[PDB]
């Protein structure tokens, strides 16, 4: 029953290849799970190296041959637009769900029976999550907790030494842009900027913006305690006539004097700019004056500005000009003819940093910058890439907690406790079917792939860490107390995640469980593998 | 190149069995998924029987016939796509031992199949139950069956109402001994046109009774509505008037161009004054309208719409009452817009509309769909079409057939008993249909996860001794009554399904030779 | 899935030193008959299709242009002798 | 037919952790480890490099080799990038990172064979690194005081030149120290203003002769000849120098400006015009007192005739970098135009003359006891092509290392010749022994890697490591009159080539390493080693 130039898998082979493919993808990405996981290398085929642990990066930048694993990779990657994290978790859950389902299918359990059991477990799992979570204090001033959130996110991605550097940077950068009166926040208010010639441990938080083009005169101020900012769109390069003209001279003296006569047009504009400076804290102590001109500035006029203790920047990018208007509070002057103090903004400490190859201008300490900058440093591409991802991952982790006050103790406490819950509730309720229970049992066991994979990577015995957690949980249940028990991936024994400071996000756990259940079900329900024209 | 004889017969049945197999497990509320690998490297898991058959390449002409068969089913009845393909294939499979091993000539098998169709159609009627296709509430309960687990299920009262008003408007509900019974002729393809307009929400959908134009006018800014409309439908253009001669206008001297413009100005004004004699509110001209003509008519407080084809005016006249005339001097004082509440020129989503609705139903309607995005509008349109399809299928005949495999099982049992009285060579292939019908209740069991023999045997016993309304529970896999578990389907689906399935089998059984050539 | 060379050659170890010696001796063998007032002449056919006949070690080695990366050291040092002294390049 | 499991990504054969990807990656690195292993030390080995363009060079420098190698395998690229880190903001340590990082991986494999995970090994290495970096702070004996004295410079420059060129160390040290002492200002305790760019010292070489006639020029040496009639300036001081970027010929026109001739009189009139305009431009130059003119471009015949009549030395310098460097000698600013070298843009040179170096004539812009240049030029000679080219590199390394003497305690001196490395072995081991649990396994092996330096130094010197190493260890494993070791902080490898036995005191030859170089290498080498160990799989894909 087959047309030429086509192929199909009709018998159970369709399921074996779907499970096998998923098992492959699992066996790769499981090694990236947890702070003790390994680091994957990507080669772009052109000779460039990028290193990452991030599930989304691994799935979206690596090519996959197995058409079934492609479906898992895409569905898991979609989580990036929903939670921003948990991609590796989903792949691990899907793999083990298909492993456990396969074990039962071999016994004659129809894929539908497992699928329905998964849906029953999913609905009860969401109930468990809602009762398992802890409500976070609604105060945004809780820096101590927010550090724990950023730390937990960073430890997954960096070498744990950069965690000490990045943790306060992620925490304060997000809290700084967090709106007052307990409102929402947009983490796009934090600029992610890379620079070279410094070690990755030098990554730093900048209160304001950092500009690329600096001053180009040796007498430009190095640092000004407080300055007014002129936002100017008018070119200060040597101007020529707008109409047909020329320089007609009988002597070298007349030649240059005629050129100077046209140059006076720029000097007149400079006078109005300098006169403004003279009016607004002209000679006041501990004051200065900064120009961030959108257009070019003549080397002649840079000499003028430097002599007047003015820090003159030129050829600013639009993105900097628009942001600097917001940060400094000034307005863009389209014509020097209307120049007045009303144009000026204000900034605090303004200074330039000199790097072997580049200069960077800092416009920090503003009344309300409504923006932060993080400077990600390194000597290599892969070092900058890994650190950049670690910063963006932390910023999303903290922002998600500030938006969603629901926090869940981590270190596997959710997944082990949920597995125990489902096993008990299923027999207490019996609300599915005598055979459907096989799907729920498969689900409850599959949940343990996370605490098992987390510890497998740590190098501790996966069998003891589970038993130890079970022992402590049993004591809590017999004592009629609430106790959150996880695994300490540094010691190997159990721990209370709420003392260690290991937290998961509600959004991540909610969608990771729902997604993995759907993905595994979509593969289990596949009756035939069709191939035509390929 | 060429395949003949039993090799052609086996090839035709084999290919048909393959196509049926492709979607065999895609039937039922618990349909399985199918992984389709695209030549371009992608893949989908769709369980949509239409897409699966569409997106799979076939070689054998017999398989291509089955693909076109499904297209025919879709045009005739809004459902039954997969039932026809599965049944048609199984019939050919059941005819296989008779065509090849028993050496029964195709002409005998085809004749037996035609008789099996006749008997099967009568059985489907016998097991049906009536519905009152005049009771809107009863119809809403049936129509919702096509809306469940769709986005718009939360507004299903509006989706049903639109389907009820649209179908009943076009339904020919008549019976007499003169013209005869139309059998509730319904056309939801052309006479219920659906249009998607940005803005609003699902509940804001409306049904129009009249004509809606999308053509813009000379002055987009017009009174919100006209309470006393008068519409002019005129062919003659409003431009320089020429005679019946072949005389051309040729101007060489620059000063002489004024002679033609001055003549046109007088002639155009006089034509426009004749139009304004009847105090219109909307003037529609089929030919061109000169710039001067647009000003002469507009300045009087009247909308002007130029270059409108006769095919539009013929419909506009039915809902406005305006007479279509050739010459401007043929316009009548009776050209009015009475028997109408108002004409509306409201712009929706920065798009101009002209609503020519009145108090009459010109055997047709148009449905306005509303929504906050194109995605919402598309979901409303697709889901409404399902509501209209099932509304048509039910209002086409006041009868439902029991689902869950019940009807197909009843046909099998009744054909098997009828076979006992059908002495002769035809008795053998006749049974082929009775066995083929089982492919539906068998598939439902296979998806449920039960034993295809033990559960079917229980079903057959229930039909043999009990009622014909016994079927398979989609969720539990148990043999249950379709009275408690309604699962009722419009009879037209079961009648067309067995009709088209057997006819297709009869076609391929007739082909003992496939010959290439141009 | 990765390699280190993609057509990049490197050879290291004592065997390379001996290999360098063997190639360098070959140059000596080309020039050894040119030593002395009764030294023998060598026939070199150049790419320009002209033939050179000489027992002058400097002429011969400059035209030989041994390709081997190590033996070329003998060419360089002979040219140094030819520039600094003007004779003795054979020795 | 043969099935394979685990390979589902574009059909790649990509080894998992259980397949020994780490061990296989290290094996690939070992090929480069051995290549670099024989470079370190005063007796290091040479390598022949055949550039794809048909150029054969010999060098001792591992970094040169690594840049000339086409490195494909990512496991090696990690260490090659680490080498570049030693080149950025540091002038030494290339061999230290390549050799140490390889050995750290080699001993890691010994731990992997035990069943000790890459995570446990990396964690131990990070601890041993932090311990190592702290211990180095206490090994300081002396310190460079940044007085920029010739003798203080020689103390550092000599061991830096060593291991790139051996046997000429004292000659090259004088050449670098002299040139460095020329460009360095006289100052003490001044760290606010940076100075002494590496570019401040140029090296120039001519084929022929030997270093026995090498010298240092207080100024720039150009390979271009005095194109004009005047080949040298007088013995007077402060010759005014004009520098132009515009070619010394008739001015052009931005738009068209093409002259067409139809009549004989027009030819005469335009010819006189151009000659007068050029004279006016050459006259205005001379009228400012200019005695030497430097062009960034060519010179017209008429300009030569007028510049000759004005007695102006005509010297072409086509290199934009040489013109920028000329601003550091005479101070002149290149004129974007022609015929108006404003006096403020004129420079001053005391002497401009032609000199014969190696038989080749060059033009020199210099000063003697006055108006002293901010640039220096080191003059090398040598008849052998391969040797002279490498000597030039030795000069650059000396200058770069001096730059390493930076405000943040760059002057801290530790005993070299492996003495620091040996003491680290003892101290790091004790750190391991005091550390509980599996961490001690990697900390101890971390120490083991550090014996590669006294081993390599012995091997390159022709010494039997099996006698030198236990003698070095016994030399540091001694009884001292107190908790703090004194006399036996200075026992290093004796790079002599002698027969019998023994060790040598750092104090005998003032062999010291810079702390900044050592601590930097310790950071880079560990990061390189732990980076490779963290990679348990390599996957290629379209980006």
């Amino acid at each position: 029953l087959l047309n030429p130039k086509a192929e199909s898998l009709r018998r159970d082979a369709a399921l074996k290849v779907n499970v096998t493919s998923a098992e492959g993808l699992q066996s790769v990405l499981e090694t990236n799970l947890g702070p003790k996981g390994t680091l994957k290398m990507l080669v772009d085929g052109a000779g460039n190296i990028k290193l990452t642990k991030d599930g989304k990066v691994l799935l979206t930048e690596m090519q996959i041959q197995s058409p079934t694993a492609v479906l898992i990779a895409r569905a898991a990657a979609a989580q990036d637009e929903i939670t921003g994290d948990g991609t590796t978790t989903v792949v691990c859950l899907v793999g083990e769900l298909l492993r456990q389902a396969h074990r039962f299918i071999q016994e004659g359990v129809h894929p539908r029976i497992i699928t329905d059991g998964f849906e029953i477990a999913r609905k009860e799992s969401m109930k468990f999550l809602d009762e398992f979570k802890i409500s976070k204090t609604n105060l945004s001033n809780d820096r101590e907790f927010l550090l724990q959130v950023a730390r937990s996110s960073l430890l997954t991605k960096v070498d744990a030494d950069l965690t000490e550097v990045l943790t306060p940077i992620v925490t304060d950068a997000v809290l700084s842009v967090y709106d007052a009166q307990a409102d929402n926040l947009d983490l796009h208010m934090v600029e992610i900027m890379q620079m070279q010639h410094l070690s990755p441990k030098d990554t730093t938080f900048i209160k304001g913006l950092v500009l690329d083009h600096g001053g180009r005169h040796p007498d430009m101020p190095t640092r000004v305690k407080n300055a007014y900012v002129l936002i100017l769109n008018v070119s200060l390069e040597y101007e020529k006539t707008e109409v047909n003209s020329g320089f007609f001279y009988s002597s070298a003296d007349q030649r240059d004097k005629l050129a100077a006569s046209e140059r006076k047009f720029v000097d007149a504009k400079l006078k109005k700019i300098i006169d403004l400076k003279n009016e607004v804290c002209g000679m006041d102590p501990d004051k200065g004056f900064v120009i961030i001109n959108q257009k070019g500035i003549d080397p002649m006029s840079l000499d003028v500005f430097a002599k007047h203790n003015i820090l003159a920047l030129r050829r600013a990018k639009r993105r900097n000009m628009e942001r600097l208007q917001l940060v400094t509070g000034g307005e863009a002057q389209n014509s020097v003819e209307d120049l007045s103090p009303q144009i000026l903004g204000f900034s605090g400490l303004v200074y330039q940093e000199t790097i072997g190859e580049e200069k960077f201008t800092y416009v920090t300490e503003n009344t309300d910058p409504k923006s932060c900058t993080i400077l990600i440093k390194g000597s290599t591409h892969y070092a900058l890439a890994q650190t950049k991802d670690a910063v963006r991952d932390g910023l999303r982790a903290v922002a998600n907690v500030l938006k969603d006050k629901n926090i869940i103790p981590g270190a596997g406490a959710f997944y082990i406790a949920l597995s125990r819950y489902l096993r008990s509730a299923n027999m207490n309720k019996l609300g599915a079917k005598g055979k459907t229970k096989t799907g729920i049992e498969a689900f409850a066991e599959a949940l343990l792939v996370i605490p098992k994979t987390l510890v497998k990577n740590s190098g501790f015995d996966p069998l003891d860490v589970l038993a130890m957690v079970e022992d402590e949980l049993d004591d809590a249940q017999d004592s009629d107390e609430t106790r959150y028990v996880g695994v300490d991936l540094n010691i190997g024994d159990s721990c209370d995640p709420t003392i260690e400071g290991i937290w998961d996000s509600y959004r991540v756990l909610r969608n990771a469980i729902t997604g993995a259940t759907g993905i595994a079900s979509n593969l289990l329900l596949c009756d035939e593998l069709l191939r035509a024209g390929r | 190149e060429r395949t003949t004889g039993r090799q052609a017969q086996i090839s035709n049945i084999t290919a048909a069995k393959a196509v049926a197999d492709v979607i065999r497990t895609c039937l039922g509320p618990k349909a399985m998924l199918k992984m389709l690998l695209d030549p371009m490297g992608g893949l989908v898991l769709t369980n949509d029987g239409h897409a699966i058959l569409r997106e799979i390449d076939v070689a054998h002409p017999a398989a291509k016939s089955m693909l076109e068969l499904s297209r025919t089913q879709d045009e005739e009845v809004g459902d039954g796509t997969t039932t026809v393909i599965i049944l048609a294939g199984e019939i050919l499979a059941q005819c296989a031992p008779y065509l090849i091993e028993k050496n029964i000539h195709p002409v005998i098998i085809i004749q037996a199949l035609k008789k099996a169709l006749t008997d099967a159609l009568e059985v489907i009627k016998q097991v049906s139950k009536p519905v009152d296709v005049e009771n809107d509430a009863a119809m809403k309960k049936l129509i919702q069956a096509s809306i469940g687990t769709k986005y718009v299920i939360h507004w299903s009262e509006k989706m049903c109402e639109l389907a009820l008003d649209a179908v009943k408007t076009v339904r020919k509900d008549l019976g007499q001994t003169v013209e005869g019974e139309p059998n509730f002729e319904i056309d939801i393809k052309r006479y219920v046109r659906v249009e998607k307009i940005p803005g609003g929400d699902v509940l804001d959908s409306r049904v129009l009774k009249g004509v809606l134009l999308n053509k813009d006018v000379v002055h987009p800014k017009m009174s919100r509505h006209i309470e006393n409309p008068r519409v002019v439908l005129l062919d003659c253009p409003l431009e320089y008037k020429k005679g019946e001669s072949q005389t051309n206008i040729e101007i060489e001297k620059e000063e002489d161009w004024n002679r033609i413009l001055q003549i046109e100005e007088e002639q155009v004004q006089l034509m426009c004054e004749q139009i304004l004699a009847v105090r219109p509110t909307l003037v529609i001209t089929e030919k061109g309208v000169s710039d001067l003509a647009q000003h002469y008519l507009l300045k009087g407080g009247c909308s002007v719409l130029r270059r409108v084809k006769k095919s539009d005016n013929n419909r506009i006249a039915r809902v406005t009452g305006a007479t279509i005339v050739n010459r401007v001097e043929d316009l009548k004082e009776s050209d009015v817009g009475t028997n109408c509440g108002l004409f509306k020129v409201e712009m929706i989503g920065d798009e101009y509309f002209s609503f020519l609705d009145n108090c009459k139903e010109p055997k047709a309607c148009t449905i306005m769909l509303r929504g906050g995005s194109k995605d919402i509008l598309n979901e409303i349109d697709r889901n409404l079409q399902d509501a209209m399809a099932v509304a048509r299928n039910v209002m086409l005949s006041p009868s439902l057939s029991p689902g869950g495999g019940a009807t197909e099982m009843a046909v099998s049992v009744k054909l098997a008993e009828k076979a006992k009285q059908l002495e002769g060579i035809q008795q053998w292939p006749y049974q082929a249909v009775a066995d083929a019908m089982e492919c539906i209740p068998r598939t439902l069991i296979q998806n449920a996860g039960g034993d295809p023999i033990r559960l079917l045997s229980q079903l057959r016993a229930k039909h043999a001794q009990g009622n014909f309304t016994t079927g398979i529970d989609g969720d539990k896999g148990k043999i249950v009554d379709m009275v408690s578990y309604g699962i009722w389907e419009p009879e037209v689906i079961k009648q067309q399904s067995v009709k088209t399935a057997i006819e297709s089998a009869c076609l391929l059984l007739r082909v003992d030779d496939i010959v290439s050539g141009v | 899935i990765v390699v280190l060379k993609e057509g990049t050659d490197a050879s290291q170890g004592k065997g390379q030193i001996i290999s360098n010696i063997n190639a360098c001796v070959a140059v000596q063998e080309a020039l050894k008959p040119t030593l002395g007032p009764l030294g023998s002449d060598i026939l070199i056919v150049t790419s320009n299709q002209k033939t050179t006949i000489s027992n002058d070690g400097a002429t011969i080695l400059k035209l030989l242009d041994v390709v081997h990366p190590a033996a070329k050291t003998l060419v360089d040092i002979s040219r140094a002798q030819d520039a600094e002294v003007g004779d003795g390049t054979t020795s | 037919q043969n099935p394979n499991a685990g390979l589902f990504k574009q059909g790649y054969n990509s080894y998992s952790n259980a397949d020994g990807q780490i061990i296989k990656s290290i094996a690939a690195i070992r090929e480069l480890h051995q290549m670099c292993l024989t470079s370190m030390g005063p007796c290091g080995r040479n390598k022949i490099i055949v550039n794809h363009l048909g150029k054969i060079i010999i060098t001792n420098d591992a970094a040169t080799m690594l840049r000339e190698l086409d490195i494909v395998h990512p496991a090696v690229k990690v260490l090659v990038m680490a080498t570049e880190q030693q080149k950025i903001d540091m002038g030494d340590g290339t061999n230290l990172v390549m050799i140490l990082a390889g050995e750290l991986l080699n001993v890691s494999e010994k731990l992997i064979s035990m069943g000790l995970s890459a995570v446990e090994i990396i964690q131990g290495y990070n601890m041993a690194r932090k311990f190592t970096l702290k211990e180095l702070d206490e090994m300081v004996v002396g310190e460079i005081t940044d007085k920029n004295d010739k003798n203080e410079l020689l103390k550092m420059i000599k061991p830096v030149i060593s291991s790139k060129k051996y046997g000429s160390e004292d000659i090259l040290s004088e050449l670098v120290s002299e040139a460095v002492s020329h460009v360095l200002p006289v100052a003490q305790q001044a760290g606010e203003i940076p100075y002494f760019n590496v570019d401040s010292i140029r090296v120039v070489k001519i084929m022929g002769g030997s270093l026995s006639n090498s010298t240092v020029i207080k100024g720039m040496v150009f390979n271009r000849e005095p194109e004009g009639h005047v080949k040298s300036l007088s013995e007077d001081k402060k010759h005014k120098v004009a520098v132009f970027t515009c070619p010394l010929d008739i001015a052009n026109t931005e738009t068209k400006g093409t002259v067409l001739l139809h009549n004989a009189q027009e030819m005469l009139d335009f010819s006189k015009g151009e000659e007068k305009q050029i004279d006016a431009m050459m006259k205005e130059i001379a009228d400012m007192g200019v005695e030497c003119i430097v062009a960034g471009a060519g010179v017209g015949e008429l300009a030569l005739h007028y510049l000759n009549r004005y007695g102006i030395l005509v010297l072409k310098v086509p290199s934009k970098f040489e013109l920028r460097r000329l601003c550091r000698v005479c101070g002149a600013t290149p004129l974007p135009r022609l015929g108006a070298p404003t006096p403020e843009e004129l420079g001053l040179v005391e002497t401009v003359k032609t000199m014969e170096i190696g038989g080749d004539r060059v033009t020199v812009f210099k000063q003697e006891q006055g108006e002293i240049s901010r640039t220096s030029t080191i003059i090398l000679r040598g008849a052998t092509q391969n040797n002279l080219d490498d000597i030039e590199r030795a000069i650059d390394d000396g200058v770069a290392a001096v730059k390493g003497l930076m405000k943040p305690s760059g002057g801290k001196l530790l005993p070299g010749a492996g003495a620091t490395e040996i003491e680290l072995i003892s101290r790091i081991t004790k750190y391991g022994e005091r550390t509980p649990g599996l961490l001690q396994l990697a900390i101890k092996q971390f120490a083991v890697a550090f014996e590669v330096v006294p081993r390599t130094l012995a091997e390159t010197a022709g010494l039997d490591v099996n006698e030198v190493l236990p003698n070095l260890y016994a030399a540091h494993n001694v009884t001292e009159p107190g908790a703090v070791k004194t006399d036996h902080l200075y026992k290093g490898v004796d790079i002599d080539g002698e027969s019998d036995e023994g060790v040598k005191d750092i104090r005998e030859e003032n062999i010291y390493d810079m702390l900044a170089t050592k601590k930097f290498a310790i950071n880079v080498a560990t990061e390189a080693a732990t980076t490779v160990l963290s990679i348990d799989q390599i996957i290629m894909a379209k980006k």
